[PDB]
RNA sequence: CCCAAUAUCUACAAUCAACCAACAAGUUAUUACCCUCACUGUCAACCCAACCAGGCAUGCUCAUAAGGAAAGGUUAAAAAAAGUAAAAGGAACUCGGCAAAUCUUACCCCGCCUGUUUACCAAAAACAUCACCUCUAGCAUCACCAGUAUUAGAGGCACCGCCUCCUUAAAUAGGCUCCACGAGGGUUCAGCUGUCUCUUACUUUUAACCAGUGAAAUUGACCUGCCCGUGAGGCGGGCAUAACACAGCAA
């Protein structure tokens, strides 16, 4: 059907400002203790986040300028390697994608 | 005694290496077609710009 | 299902509501002067 | 009522389900860590264990070569999860993935979740620690370990 | 985007055009000219529907060499929509076997048949229609007609031939001759099935929540209760009564 009266500004009030309508406060927040950016508890540092997505697309095209086209999955496990990093004795055998930039303090 | 399927592209994909082979598909009908007359027929019944 | 009554024809709107049609009567001079008159910058279709 | 109903609905029935799952495992074979929404990814989780297991037994076998030729669907991968993936994990027995949750989307808000395989070569991801053994309460707690330990 | 003039001609189809078979009957001779390529369309995701599951002729591809994306994220409540499955029974549903599943039979009324009609509630038992009959009309160059009583116009009717107690357990239902036909109306056999006895599960859309964009009818003011009486949320007499979202329902 249709409304048979306006609605005043009062009962509107009572109706859009409940608390069940409210946004609550969030009570966890925090900051990450070592790297000191903010944080939810059950998600991880957005910050950090990015700068891993960073490295991994550089990596992966590094990867896709080597592998040449589509269709190229190798067969064996892989190795990235940063300046003047030779091929440790336990990456022998293992395709190697070198990278241009010193290795991070992150990547371990 | 590894079955392991082939390294082709698929069929029906929306991709580059699906169109390529959907375009040998086609001329593998021609391919496979023994009479002159169907050869060209099927080589040249698509009418394009 | 209505509302398709205009299917565009270049030669009939020229025929039909053209210079030469307007001319070619008195009824369509006196439109055509009015249309002058009026102020109109599209006396004819 | 969806009393015991374990799989989520998603795509545009039980088929496209499959294929949406499918083409997750897909790329996280491929990759080896994909981002995607949490709930899809939680799904996916589950056949990406299984299809691990299925790789174990080998390419002789020709059961789970049918299985991966199915849930593969750019064919270079099978190779891969028979030479590369399950021989990585001969010496676990579960748990080759781990999941976690990052920022929502930026468009459409939604839930998201980075997947990976364990071992791979890439950057590791931010894995939250415990807290540090030498804080005050930890302390505490080592305190009692020793004066338990002795006692028993 | 065209053509120098004048006279002449111009009887026999098309259908693979040959066999059979039909009816609706389907340019040059003379005179004049020895000049050369100008001008315009050419795009696109497009047009008519106020922006659009609608409308849009032809050629070719007949499932695609071309073209596209049914799900913003989540959960899997009700009511709703579409679909799939169903024990025993198989129309007991209902105005009616509408819908669905299966494929058979028999009759009756009306109309001869194919066709046409109320663009947007009626497709029919109405209109038209071959066949028959009645009335008018003896005839030139703008219709009837470049026709002439076996013709033309206007009406009625509707080929043709013949004349001017059973059914059910139970029943208010069904039972001029005249083949063929009907999304016409009524009845019946057999089957079939979630129509029903009597509902149930799953899937998709809707849905509810998160994020973006964001209408419309309606609206005197409202601080918007129940029962009985008067003539009803609002009057009277009793009763009840802390405020506030969200999803349902329809008194
Ligand atoms: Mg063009
Ligand atoms: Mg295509
Ligand atoms: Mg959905
Ligand atoms: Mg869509
Ligand atoms: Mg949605
Ligand atoms: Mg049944
Ligand atoms: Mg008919
Ligand atoms: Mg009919
Ligand atoms: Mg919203
Ligand atoms: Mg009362
Ligand atoms: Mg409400
Ligand atoms: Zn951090």
């Amino acid at each position: 059907a249709a409304p048979k009266n306006r609605r005043t500004i009062e009962v509107n009030r009572c109706r859009r400002r409940n608390p069940q309508k409210l946004i609550k406060v969030k009570n966890n927040i925090d900051v990450c203790p070592e790297c000191g950016h903010l944080k939810q508890k059950h998600v991880l540092c957005a910050y950090c986040y990015e700068k891993v997505c960073k490295e991994t697309a550089e990596i992966r095209r590094q990867i896709g300028k080597q592998e040449g086209g589509p269709f190229k999955a190798p067969t064996i496990e892989t190795v990235v390697l940063y300046t003047g990093e030779t091929p440790s004795e336990q990456d022998q055998g293992k395709r190697i994608i070198e990278r241009d930039r010193k290795r991070p303090s992150w990547f371990t | 005694v590894a079955r392991y399927p082939p390294i082709v592209a698929s069929m029906t994909a929306d991709s580059k290496a699906a169109r390529l082979r959907r375009i040998e598909r086609w001329q593998a009908t021609v391919h496979a077609a023994e009479s002159v007359d169907e050869k060209l027929r099927i080589l040249t019944k698509m009418q394009f710009m | 299902a209505r509302g398709n009554e205009y299917q565009p024809s270049n030669i009939k709107r020229k025929n039909k509501h053209g210079w030469v049609r307007r001319l070619s009567t008195p009824a369509g001079v006196q439109v055509i002067l009015r249309r002058m008159l009026k102020g109109r910058k599209s006396l004819s279709h | 009522i969806s009393h015991g109903r374990v799989f989520r609905r998603m795509g545009l029935g039980p088929e496209s389900r499959i294929h949406l799952l499918r083409n997750l495992l897909t790329g996280l074979v491929r990759h080896e860590r994909i981002e995607a929404p949490w709930a899809r990814v939680d799904e996916m989780r589950g056949y990406a264990e299984k299809l691990i297991d299925y790789g174990k037994l080998g390419d002789t076998n020709e059961r789970a070569m049918r299985m991966a030729d199915f849930w593969l669907t750019e064919k270079d991968l099978i190779p891969k999860l028979f030479q590369v993936l399950a021989p990585r994990y001969k010496d676990q027995t579960g748990g080759y993935t781990r999941m976690l949750q990052i920022p929502n989307r930026s468009l459409d808000r939604a839930k998201m979740a980075v997947i990976e395989y364990k071992g791979n070569c890439l950057p590791p991801l931010p894995l939250p620690r415990r807290d540090s053994h030498l804080t005050l309460l930890n302390q505490l707690l080592q305190g009692l370990r020793q004066d338990l330990r002795q006692s028993q």
